[PDB]
RNA sequence: GUGGGAGAGGGUGGUGGAAUUCCCGGAGUAGCGGUGAAAUGCGCAGAUACCGGGAGGAACGCCGAUGGCGAAGGCAGCCACCUGGUCCACCCGUGACGCUGAGGCGCGAAAGCGUGGGGAGCAAACCGGAUUAGAUACCCGGGUAGUCCACGCCCUAAACGAUGCGCGCUAGGUCUCUGGGUCUCCUGGGGGCCGAAGCUAACGCGUUAAGCGCGCCGCCUGGGGAGUACGGCCGCAAGGC
């Protein structure tokens, strides 16, 4: 019970899963969702379709809070990141602006052998 | 003696008396390390690219000095010690290399 | 560093005749100035090895010019040595 | 898609305090542009770099920016 | 000598922002993670995702180059100090002062050793999950030495251009870094690519020789046994010559 009017959405997409958090204009979460939040379990989570269903799920969950406008912020490069943004556009939430915040360092930390 | 530029970025939330007190300390510090002040530009309030100590803006102070080189690091130490001094950069002077002639 | 004025004082001190920039004497004096500055720099900064090689090379040059001078005019060589305080 | 130096007047490349001109050589992000985009020379670009990095530490230039659109 | 220059050459002290980890707070549920698929693991003592604050260590994105510097190993955020080498111009000074260099001395990536710090991320060993006929591995989840700093040892390598150093001499073209010039271009000093003559078993090399010559050093004389044994020297040890 909020009635948050407008707000913003974070799409954090990896190759293994896509997960979408929706928040107030101060960044505090309202609802979230993910591939596994819906039926998916294994590799299937990080599918683009799951990303769609996650985007949507989070969006409906958000409109229960009476959301209208949303600012999309994208992190990660993963399968169905853009499908998340796409479902999120047609989600009936009016998408105000999209942006890419994906973190990269200035070369701080040694990655895993998997990542060299 | 060598020619240097002294960059100082301090609290934009400062009032007159206190700001001019930080400036008193700056003058007294410079002059205490042997630095002679050739010229000073005071830009003051400016919008930073990124926040500094939670602040979106900064108050800029630029100096050009001639001072003993052995003393420069300690000078900048003394400048930094102030709570209200957010940033200090001392730079050896350079002839203004131009381009697009 | 060694400024112009210092270098010049050393030269006008060690020149054989006015205007002599390059005689063995002046050369050895200058070498010695640099050698002392460097050896001083290496007292602290014991860990700067590249600079040290620099100093090895300077000492090598000095030794060669001195070897030459002694071979040539032993008197000027004694004079140089005592004046500088080498060997 | 003209090069950055191409549109400008004579300007001190060594001056870290001039934001108006330096902002031209950054990206949409805070990335310092490639030579092909800045149209500078080896030595030029080399000095510009240090100048920009100076300006950043001073607080007048971005290290990084958010990428809009996408 | 004088006057200019470029540079991750070195040493000391500072300092900057991104990211990871952890801690504190807010908001917020039911999963997160991970793979070829999974599982271990983590999460209702509230994780993942998100915002704010803090602590800490390590490394410096773009610029970045087929680039630069260094004798080599190697060296890249920024700032100051301390300091090495080197190039060009002027043609000013000394007057063969030169080259090479057995031995000696110094330097010497990583790993490794000693004492004391430090410890975020990574991670031999190890402990688990999978895969497999088995899996002592590859893949996944943890994780200690170590990785980092100081001082002291160790002396190795595909320490590679697999090409010792210096000097002279033998077409050019094209790209490039950095000086000077009367700045189209010429002229030095580096880095590349094609190529004259020539060399080479061939591949290829060719003014950055593997060409033509001179000087000096190191080194080789079939494979395995074997970089072993023995001796000596060095080393705390591993071990090295
Ligand atoms: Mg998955
Ligand atoms: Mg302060
Ligand atoms: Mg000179
Ligand atoms: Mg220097
Ligand atoms: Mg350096
Ligand atoms: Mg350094
Ligand atoms: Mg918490
Ligand atoms: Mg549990
Ligand atoms: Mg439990
Ligand atoms: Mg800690
Ligand atoms: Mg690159
Ligand atoms: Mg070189
Ligand atoms: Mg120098
Ligand atoms: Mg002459
Ligand atoms: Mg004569
Ligand atoms: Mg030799
Ligand atoms: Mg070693
Ligand atoms: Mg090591
Ligand atoms: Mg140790
Ligand atoms: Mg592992
Ligand atoms: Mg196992
Ligand atoms: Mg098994
Ligand atoms: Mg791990
Ligand atoms: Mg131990
Ligand atoms: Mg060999
Ligand atoms: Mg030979
Ligand atoms: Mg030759
Ligand atoms: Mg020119
Ligand atoms: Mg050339
Ligand atoms: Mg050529
Ligand atoms: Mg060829
Ligand atoms: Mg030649
Ligand atoms: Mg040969
Ligand atoms: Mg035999
Ligand atoms: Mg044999
Ligand atoms: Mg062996
Ligand atoms: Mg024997
Ligand atoms: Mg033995
Ligand atoms: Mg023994
Ligand atoms: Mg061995």
């Amino acid at each position: 019970k909020r009635q948050v009017a407008s707000g913003r959405a974070y799409i954090h997409a990896s190759y293994n899963n896509t997960i979408v958090t929706i928040t107030d204009p101060d960044g505090n979460p309202i609802t979230w969702s993910s591939g596994g939040v819906i039926g998916y379990k294994g590799s299937r989570k990080g599918t683009p379709y799951a990303a769609q269903l996650a985007a949507l799920d989070a969006a409906k969950k958000a409109m229960a809070y009476g959301m209208q406008s949303v600012d999309v912020i994208v992190r990660g490069t993963g399968a169905g990141r853009e499908q998340a943004i796409r479902a999120l556009q047609a989600s009936g939430l009016q998408v105000k602006s999209i942006v890419d915040d994906t973190p990269v360092p200035h070369n701080g930390c040694r990655p895993k052998k998997k990542f060299r | 003696m060598r020619r240097y530029e002294v960059n100082i970025v301090l609290n934009p939330n400062l009032d007159q008396s206190q700001l001019a007190l930080e400036k008193e300390i700056i003058q007294r510090a410079l002059e205490n390390y042997g630095a002679r002040v050739e010229k000073v530009e005071e830009l003051g309030l400016r919008r930073l690219a990124y926040p500094i100590a939670k602040d979106p803006q900064g108050y800029f102070l630029w100096y050009q000095v001639e001072m003993p080189e052995d003393r420069v690091n300690d000078l900048a130490r003394e400048l930094r010690i102030r709570d209200n001094v957010r940033r200090v950069m001392v730079v050896k002077s350079q002839e203004p290399f131009l381009a697009n002639a | 560093p060694i400024t112009k004025e210092e270098k010049q004082k050393v030269i006008q001190e060690f020149a054989r005749f006015p205007g002599d920039t390059g005689s063995t004497e002046v050369q050895v004096a200058l070498l010695t100035l640099r050698i002392n500055r460097l050896s001083e720099h290496l007292k602290v900064h014991k860990k700067d090895h590249h600079s040290h090689r620099g100093l090895l090379m300077m000492v090598g040059q000095r030794r060669r010019l001195l070897r030459y001078l002694q071979r040539e005019d032993p008197e000027r060589y004694r004079a140089l040595i005592e004046k500088l305080g080498i060997r | 898609k003209a090069k950055v130096k191409a549109t400008l007047g004579e300007f001190d490349l060594r001056d870290y305090r001039n934001v108006e001109v330096l902002k031209r050589f950054l990206s949409e992000t805070g990335k310092i542009l490639p030579r092909r985009r800045t149209g500078l020379s080896a030595k030029e670009q080399r000095i510009l770099a240090k100048t920009i990095k100076r300006a950043r530490i001073l607080g007048l230039l971005p290290f990084t920016e958010k990428l809009v659109r996408k």
